[PDB]
């Protein structure tokens, strides 16, 4: 509650203690003096009264205006509802911490001098992109990345668990970690596991999602999405399918091509740009990586860079027995006996596997899936690869 | 607040564009000098 | 579609005022009247002759186009 910074090391040390134990004292003391007043005397009716005259000043009519600018000398412009435009003393009970231009100012009803201010809606956009908990799962249902999942609590959590480490050296968490890979292998589950994990606003948004159809409306899309994360403590965003909106930059087009990379320009200025970022961190994501613009993801933007490969041979067999967990199995499921192919067989493709299989299951109304069903369910979802057979091979 | 729009002859007289609520001709009060005003800057009013 | 004064509440018209014009149109009058001879001007003698007596001659000896019974450019 505005307290005193102790400004020593900052780090567990003797002078850290000392200063500490001295504002530990004072406020001993004063919380003494002040038990000690209030048994000698109330004060409820002196501090009562002044609400009395505070409510006689302002009286019953009070008057909803919206501040417009102020002088930064204890007037302003308040606005009346039909759009008339008076100059207004404020008075010396408004808490000016809560006056900045466009707030919802309670003017006195014949004089309009400023007397108060309230509270607006907390859903600019904070809503409609916070994501809350994951109804996925959290890190249980994650295996096989082990390094990966190290890497990113690295990077966004331990920079918030415990800062002493960093701060201890001198030297600043990275920026920007950009997660790039072959589609279908764990990099939206992965920053939904560090956001439902973590303790900050966790923002998330689809490049596709920034592509508007009126002029400037992308820039300002963007702007708003990283002015609401300073509004709100530590934040993290995810822009993922980034690629619909960064891409290679070829001068050579036209259409609303020019509008992408505008926006595109407006995000690398908010990322690395004149002011300081403030705490924020910035994840991506991008199947295709090689097609990003070389200012978008150089050092300074994004320091860490995540590859993301698909299951080898074990991952495979984590991962089908973590969707298989939840399904009563018949007693001959050669598991293995589908995972030993090597038909680069994809996480998402995991997925597929199990939710075919027991839908066939339910289809046949047996209580239990058997493992002819999965070894017909893979057949089936592996039937979605076509392509030339012969041509580049 | 009004916005003055003219100052017509050496004498002042002072056009005003009071926002949504009407237009004016009107005087200087004794506490601004005539060289404080000029044609577009944003005044106040009184409200008599 | 003149502008006159009234009095505030008899409603009885009462001066005649200056037109009015939108405040962007009176900025774009000129005030300072630069100042750039036309010697700081070289290599363009004959384009600013065509101009000169596009404009300006015809505002100062008008009595010449009306003798030659031409209206000028
Ligand atoms: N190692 C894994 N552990 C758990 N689930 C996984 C794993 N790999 C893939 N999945 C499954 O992949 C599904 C697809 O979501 P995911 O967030 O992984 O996509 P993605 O890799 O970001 O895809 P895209 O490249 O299209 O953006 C998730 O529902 C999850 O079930
Ligand atoms: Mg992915």
């Amino acid at each position: 509650a505005s307290k005193l910074p102790l400004v020593t090391p900052h780090t567990q040390c003797r002078l850290k203690l000392l200063k500490l134990e001295r504002i530990k004292d004072y406020l001993l003391m004063e919380e003494e003096f002040i038990r000690n007043q209030e048994q000698m005397k109330p004060l409820e009716e002196k501090q009562e009264e002044e609400r009395s005259k505070v409510d006689d000043l302002r009286g019953t009519p009070m008057s909803v205006g919206t501040l417009e600018e102020i002088i930064d000398d204890n007037h302003a412009i308040v606005s009346t509802s039909v759009g008339s435009e008076h100059y207004v003393s404020i008075l010396s009970f408004v808490d000016k911490d809560l006056l900045e231009p466009g707030c919802s100012v309670l003017l006195n009803h014949k004089v309009h001098a400023v007397i108060g201010v309230l509270m607006d809606d907390t859903d600019p956009l904070v809503t409609v992109m916070k994501v809350e908990k994951a109804p996925q799962e959290t890190y249980a249902d994650i295996g096989g990345l082990d390094n990966q999942i190290q890497e990113i609590k690295e990077s966004v959590e331990l920079p918030l668990t415990h800062p002493e480490y960093y701060e201890e050296m001198g030297i600043k968490p990275p920026k920007g970690v950009i997660l790039y890979g072959p589609p279908g292998t764990g990099k939206t589950l992965l920053a939904k596991a560090v956001a439902n994990q973590t303790s900050a606003t966790f923002l998330r948004v689809v490049g596709s999602e920034l592509i508007q159809k009126y002029l400037g409306d992308g820039p300002k899309l963007v702007r708003e999405l990283f002015r609401v994360a300073e509004e709100h403590a530590p934040s993290i965003v995810f822009i993922d399918e980034i690629d619909a909106i960064g891409t290679k930059r070829y001068d050579s087009n036209s259409g609303g091509e020019r509008e992408i990379q505008r926006t595109m320009l407006e995000l690398l200025n908010q990322l690395d740009g004149f002011d300081s970022r403030g705490d924020v961190k910035v994840i991506m994501a991008t199947n295709r990586i090689e097609t990003l613009d070389p200012a978008l993801i150089r050092p300074g933007r994004i320091d860490r860079k995540i590859e993301f490969p698909l299951p080898d041979e074990k991952t495979k067999k984590r991962i089908f027995q973590i969707h298989t967990s939840r399904m009563t199995l018949a007693d001959d499921v050669t598991l293995d006996d589908l995972i030993m192919a090597k038909d680069d067989l994809s996480g998402a493709d995991i997925k597929a596997i199990c939710t075919e299989a027991g839908l066939m299951a339910l289809r046949e109304r047996r209580m239990k899936v058997t493992n002819e069903d999965f070894k017909k369910s893979k057949e089936n979802v592996l039937y979605k690869k076509q392509e030339g057979t012969p041509e580049g091979l | 607040c009004t916005k003055i729009i003219n100052a017509d002859s050496e004498d002042p007289k002072y056009i005003i564009n009071v926002k949504q609520f009407a237009k004016f001709v009107v005087d200087l009060s004794d506490q601004v000098a005539p060289t404080d005003i000029e044609e577009g800057m944003r005044v106040g009013v009184d409200r008599n | 579609g003149d502008l006159v004064g009234v009095n505030k509440d008899s409603y009885l018209i009462l001066e005649t005022l200056p037109t009015e014009y939108d405040s962007r149109v009176k900025a774009m009058e000129v005030d300072e009247r630069p100042t750039e001879q036309y010697s700081d001007i070289g290599g363009l003698d004959k384009q600013i002759q065509e101009l000169v007596e596009a404009i300006v001659l015809p505002m100062n000896h008008k009595e010449k186009f009306e003798n030659l019974g031409i209206q000028p450019p």
